[PDB]
């Protein structure tokens, strides 16, 4: 979750 | 906008603009790896404009150097912003190849196109070589990865400025843009990843238009305390139907029951009321005696009486639209001191002065045809026009739920976008179900805005759970699927 | 009460009070192990009052010494009963640490709170440091294990005396207390374990208020001999419905059929009778000709005739409540010489003199709103008031089934508590189904009390078998689930 | 060093030093996520020195802000380098908390320690508060993540400068450092991740000391053309054993056969030669007639004759070390015009003038005891001393394979480090197997350096494949495991 | 079953 | 493989 | 483990 939200 | 957010992060927080651009490009590389698997076997064609979108593209290109089978940049701009210039300089010092001429056949020798032509800086229609290259990419059958927004999508509206890139994957920075959420932009975005590139969380969280997410809906779902009874969960009256449209009341009523509402009562013209309890005997379907099969002023007093002992009233599905229905709807809503969910034919006859004068709240649930008629504009002017929806909700003191493949929910201060659902909802009855859902959640204690937010999301998500081809979905199946959507949300 | 049971076990049987207290505390340790797994990794904070609840707590604490990571007792009482004093003495001789001052931050250093402050000896509202400690425990997020009853629950009523402990696990001795079974107490109990601490089985079995269990319901289910026919399994008449409430008869009628009843006949005002057979053609739905859509004295003779050839009559669901319905219901029941299941609007109009004068039996099935109106009290006075329900059943010679999340079933001598079910039953129609179930089981040969006991349990258990989120359960789905509940019971 | 690599990347390539530091810190965040799963539940204590290691730490801290349960920086330095100063400034503008005083109890309130105190800039022994904090971290039982190298490891040697951090996870930038590869540093590193932070691949690839990897060994394994015969795969002579040490020849000989060598012949004193073929009849074990059970000058001519028809000679295992063995070994090697693998007792008696005068190549395979005796130094001076090993190999024109838990393989120009293996190899015989492996691969056509590289890796990897506890591994089992190591490598 | 009822 | 070697 | 060792 730290770099990307889906 | 993100524009303010970038500015503030550089200028007040003191993050170097180059650091943001580095983080942007590397996010694109990581995102492509996650989608494509190992990158080392692929050849990459990176199309860079002269702006900061293109600068992000130079970072991508530079970071693939030496690690993949081949990288080529086609630089399509004239001038370069400072950060684009800097990253172009790096790409070249790192050994990278740039060309400034594009030949139709160059797509042949590459597997992936990185589209870094235009991002949020797009202004006006795309023409000339820009257009021809975008058109060639779209005909190429290659994997397309767009940096920030597919080039040619207006990031504030989702409209195509003459032509636009169709992406398999779009990597955007910080927050999704409206252009990824509204169609046609939503379509051309493909799979969207939102990358954290180092903005303070406080700024990212201060955006006042949002996508409705599963976590948001989960936290709004009302509680079910064990020591409860039906009154705990509210009472809805639905005023609906006519001799022409006998099915609508049934779909609305069950829509309320399937979301956990305690008691649902329909007011429907006799004998059409008997249709509801033959299908679902859990419904109360009160017979209303009418002259010609339609509600009129003759029924005003009976409906106000029925209203006294419920928490919310939904009105409109299947009422018909003639003068006597108009008279009744407007006098009812003017006198009703309960929250109202106003749908379908009640919208078509609504006098909007009535809404302003009401002390109790209201939700309106038009599709664009109904919205267009209500504000006296064309469908194309109102469709996906979130700013108009906001002004309307603010001026009339209501919540507006503007239905479409992306649904807009706004009270004039806050606006939410729903992206659940599929084309199985593109069939008569699906709207009637949503009306009941909204009324139901209001009855259970959610605000009109909250009730609309949860309902649009769950209604679309239930459709996605249909087990066969979506085009065969009907409203009756959608109803059956609601409690499964609810479970899956928890 | 357990109080008599403890007294008799010590004083007549000669079991040392200390042996009972030792067995109590060790049961708590074993129960925690079964829930938490190995205890050796946990730190325990044991809160002990000066009574025998606290004495039980000292035994727990002493038995964790040397075997877990840390144990601390906070002793909150002033004086100690003899057995508490003795076990405090042991805890200290065993090397245990007690403090008598509680600091807000002590919860920090512990994983499990053992709540041995107050048990059945609670008298009056909890205030002062007792209250503040309970409030801190409830805010702590720690695992809470309550000894006997969560401190602050009145063990005879289930009410909260100003404040009370919310437990994950409650270990009670001998028998469950009413306070674990009625809400809010039931809620605050969490998972309940009933420990055998050495009372003679004869005394444990002599308690005249019971929880309805699966084994009890299994042993009451009637037999299905292979050489049978529909008459073997009884005939029910259901007198129900009106032009306003056409669904109720259908749900009651199927409720009887799904529990194995042989023949079910509805008497419903025409044309609303046609609704039942359109949904379930196995029903007989007799049309009753009425002046205005409601039963009246005009229909008395027809209904008595229909009654002659059935074993039981259910009356009330959806009848409406006006003077002509009142006249009919009361004259019918006064003349009917068959068992009657009296529900809903038949309760609302019932003259209770009629019940006393009847030679045939009756079951009444009010929710607290209906019970309140029937005895002329407030909902809060009647809700979970099992003693009132008992007096009513005894004075009127009936079985009373007082519906709520915990349902009470009593004939005035024997009282049973039902704890199956969930909030999916908190929705219109679920009551109508139960009415049919009860009538059905009476028709199959069970006593009114037995029929009520089996029905409330199975009706709640069917709801628990619903496969999706409970809030989406409707009466029609509940019906489908009844035969599965029956199978699972066997 | 990386130091040159950073300098060149900033100063010649023009990458801003701040961009490198941003990429460094984010790699640490991503690496921790990959190890810990979702970070949002954890509280982080980041210990930052005043150098660029600490600056990397500030980036980590800043990037956890708002996304995890808690972040605190303890700043332990006095002055800050420019990039540390800049990132400290960002951390604080982003809302981050720094303290400059460390209290023993602060570890209590955190789950993860990020160790950004010292990296490659460590000079001299760690003392004072630096030491006390490192010692507290090591006693804390918290998860420790070290930035670049665990603070206190000298990154060029792997030695501990008075005290050092024991990490669960170390994230290093660009390339592994020698200090992660040699013990004790290797031990304190825990799991090592090497992050790409944007150095040009050309510079990363120009480092002349490497870890032997699976891909390197796979690409060196010789081909097995189908139309082949034993001569295709070479012939080894092994000159080994004595009346005291009869087992060594057998382990060396099979070591050659298990790596695919075509023919293996042992020269062993009679009757000890018969031991080899009783265990493995595929071996040729030639009897050598000796006066007292040891090779001497009497056997020189027979051994040179045997040498003429092989591709490589291994000498030394189990020969014994007396004057007559010394005379024989040195005259043999002086006259032998074949590659020689010189091991064990042949090393102990070796006159190194002989090596310089030889035209044919040689590999030497000492453990540190043997190396120490060979260069007349202490074990502690030679152990893990790769620079000494390089000088030795260069001065004597050989390949030196210096055996230890990390084995060093060097020809004086190129040096490789082996990290496969476990303590099951810490038992008599394991060295004898490696000797045969090396000779075997030379016979199959690999260079002495290549043969040593493949052999040390496969020999350690075979040990790791042992199915039971490693301490029970014996040389005979290791042999059985070699062909499985080979398969797994492909 | 000897010690606890569920 | 792009960001980390094991 | 609290009551019995095996
Ligand atoms: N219709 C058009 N036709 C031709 N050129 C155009 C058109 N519209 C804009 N341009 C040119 O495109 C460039 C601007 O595009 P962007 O790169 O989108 O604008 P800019 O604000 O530089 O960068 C914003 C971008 O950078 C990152 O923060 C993120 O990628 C964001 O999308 C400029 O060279 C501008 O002249
Ligand atoms: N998502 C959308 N996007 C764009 N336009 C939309 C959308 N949804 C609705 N519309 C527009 O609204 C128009 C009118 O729709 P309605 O007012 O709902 O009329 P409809 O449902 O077609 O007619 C009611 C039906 O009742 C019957 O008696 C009669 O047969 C009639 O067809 C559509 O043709 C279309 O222009
Ligand atoms: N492709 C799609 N993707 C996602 N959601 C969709 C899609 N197509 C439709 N929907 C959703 O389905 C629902 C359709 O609602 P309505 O447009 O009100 O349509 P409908 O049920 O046909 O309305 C019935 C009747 O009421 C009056 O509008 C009119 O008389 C109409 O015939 C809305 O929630 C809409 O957002
Ligand atoms: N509202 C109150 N506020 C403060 N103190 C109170 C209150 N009510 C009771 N107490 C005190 O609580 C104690 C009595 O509580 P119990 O320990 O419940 O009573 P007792 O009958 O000693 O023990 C019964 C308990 O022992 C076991 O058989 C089983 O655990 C049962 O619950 C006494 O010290 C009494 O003064
Ligand atoms: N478990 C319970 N606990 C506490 N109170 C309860 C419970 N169950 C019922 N009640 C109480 O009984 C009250 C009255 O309920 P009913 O008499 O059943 O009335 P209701 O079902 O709300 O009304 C019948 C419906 O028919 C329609 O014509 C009309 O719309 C009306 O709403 C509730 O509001 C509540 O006070
Ligand atoms: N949270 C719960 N947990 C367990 N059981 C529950 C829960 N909530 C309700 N129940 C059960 O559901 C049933 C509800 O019965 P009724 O209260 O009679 O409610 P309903 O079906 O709504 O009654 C229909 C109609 O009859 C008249 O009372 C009135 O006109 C009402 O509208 C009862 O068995 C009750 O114990
Ligand atoms: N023995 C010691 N005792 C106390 N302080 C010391 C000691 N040795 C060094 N220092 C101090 O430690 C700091 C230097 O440590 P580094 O941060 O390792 O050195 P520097 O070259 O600034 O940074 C190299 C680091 O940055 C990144 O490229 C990568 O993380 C690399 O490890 C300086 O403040 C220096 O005074
Ligand atoms: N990895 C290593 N690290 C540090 N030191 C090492 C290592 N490996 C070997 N040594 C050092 O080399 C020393 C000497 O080892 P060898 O010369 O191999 O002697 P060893 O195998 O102990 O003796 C041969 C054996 O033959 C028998 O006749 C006699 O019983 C003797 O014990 C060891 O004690 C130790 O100091
Ligand atoms: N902990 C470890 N981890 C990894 N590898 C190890 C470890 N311990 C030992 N090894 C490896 O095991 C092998 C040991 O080789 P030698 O030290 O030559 O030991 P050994 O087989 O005992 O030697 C036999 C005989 O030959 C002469 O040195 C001496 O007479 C000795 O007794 C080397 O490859 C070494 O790197
Ligand atoms: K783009
Ligand atoms: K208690
Ligand atoms: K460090
Ligand atoms: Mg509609
Ligand atoms: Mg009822
Ligand atoms: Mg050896």
């Amino acid at each position: 979750a730290w770099l990307f939200e889906a | 906008h993100m524009k303010e957010i970038d500015e503030l992060t550089i200028k007040e927080y003191g993050v170097d603009s180059r650091i943001l651009m580095e983080r942007a490009g590397i996010s694109v590389v990581l995102a492509m790896e996650e989608e494509l698997g190992n990158l080392s076997d692929y050849r990459f064609l990176v199309l860079c404009g002269g702006g900061n979108n293109g600068g992000d593209g130079f970072v991508v290109a530079r970071n693939l150097l030496g690690v993949v089978k081949d990288v080529l940049v086609v630089f399509l701009g004239k001038k370069k912003t400072p950060d684009c210039e800097y990253n172009y300089g790096l790409y070249k010092k790192f050994g990278g190849k740039v060309v400034e001429q594009f030949e139709p056949s160059i797509l042949n020798e590459f597997d992936v196109v990185v589209d870094a032509i235009f991002g949020t800086g797009l202004r006006g229609e795309i023409t000339g070589e820009y257009a021809e290259i975008i058109n060639l990419v779209n005909k190429s059958g290659k994997v397309v990865v767009s940096v920030d927004v597919p080039s040619g999508i207006d990031s504030n509206t989702g409209k195509v400025l003459r032509t636009a890139v169709k992406a398999d994957l779009t990597v955007t920075f910080g927050v999704p843009k409206i252009g990824h959420i509204l169609f046609p932009g939503r379509d051309l975005t493909g799979k969207l990843k939102v990358a954290n590139i180092g903005h303070p969380v406080h700024l990212i969280n201060s955006i006042n238009r949002y996508v409705i997410t599963r976590e948001m809906v989960r936290s709004l779902l009302p509680e079910r305390p064990r020591d409860s009874h039906k009154g705990t969960y509210g009472k809805v009256l639905i005023i609906a139907g006519s001799r022409l449209y006998s099915g609508a009341p049934v779909l609305s009523g069950m829509g309320s029951l399937k979301v956990g509402t305690g008691l649902v009562k329909l007011a429907v013209p006799f004998p059409q009321n008997l249709i509801a309890t033959s299908r679902f005997p859990e419904l109360i379907s009160v017979p209303i005696d009418t002259e010609k099969g339609f509600f009129s002023l003759q029924n005003l007093q009976e409906c106000l009486e029925l209203s006294k002992d419920v928490d919310v009233v939904a009105i409109g599905p299947g009422l018909g639209n003639n003068e006597h229905v108009r008279e009744f709807v407007n006098e009812f809503l003017k006198t009703l001191e309960k929250p109202a969910v106003i749908d379908a034919d009640a919208i078509n006859v609504l006098d909007t002065s009535v809404l302003k004068e009401r002390k109790s709240p209201a939700v309106l649930t038009p599709h664009p045809g109904e919205m267009a008629r209500l504000v006296k504009k064309t469908v194309g002017d109102v469709k996906y026009n979130y700013e108009l929806a906001e002004e309307f909700a603010k001026e009339n003191d209501c919540v507006l739920v503007l239905k479409s493949a992306t649904t807009i929910v706004t009270d004039g201060e806050k606006t939410l976008f729903n992206i659940t659902g599929n084309t199985g909802l593109s069939k008569g009855g699906s709207g009637d179900v949503l009306t009941g859902m909204i009324a139901g959640f209001i009855a259970q204690g959610l605000s009109p805005l909250e009730a609309s937010t949860v309902s649009v999301y769950l209604h679309g998500f239930a459709a996605e759970l249909f087990e066969q081809d979506e085009r065969g979905l009907t409203a009756s199946e959608l109803l059956r699927l609601i409690p499964e959507a609810i479970r899956r949300l928890k």
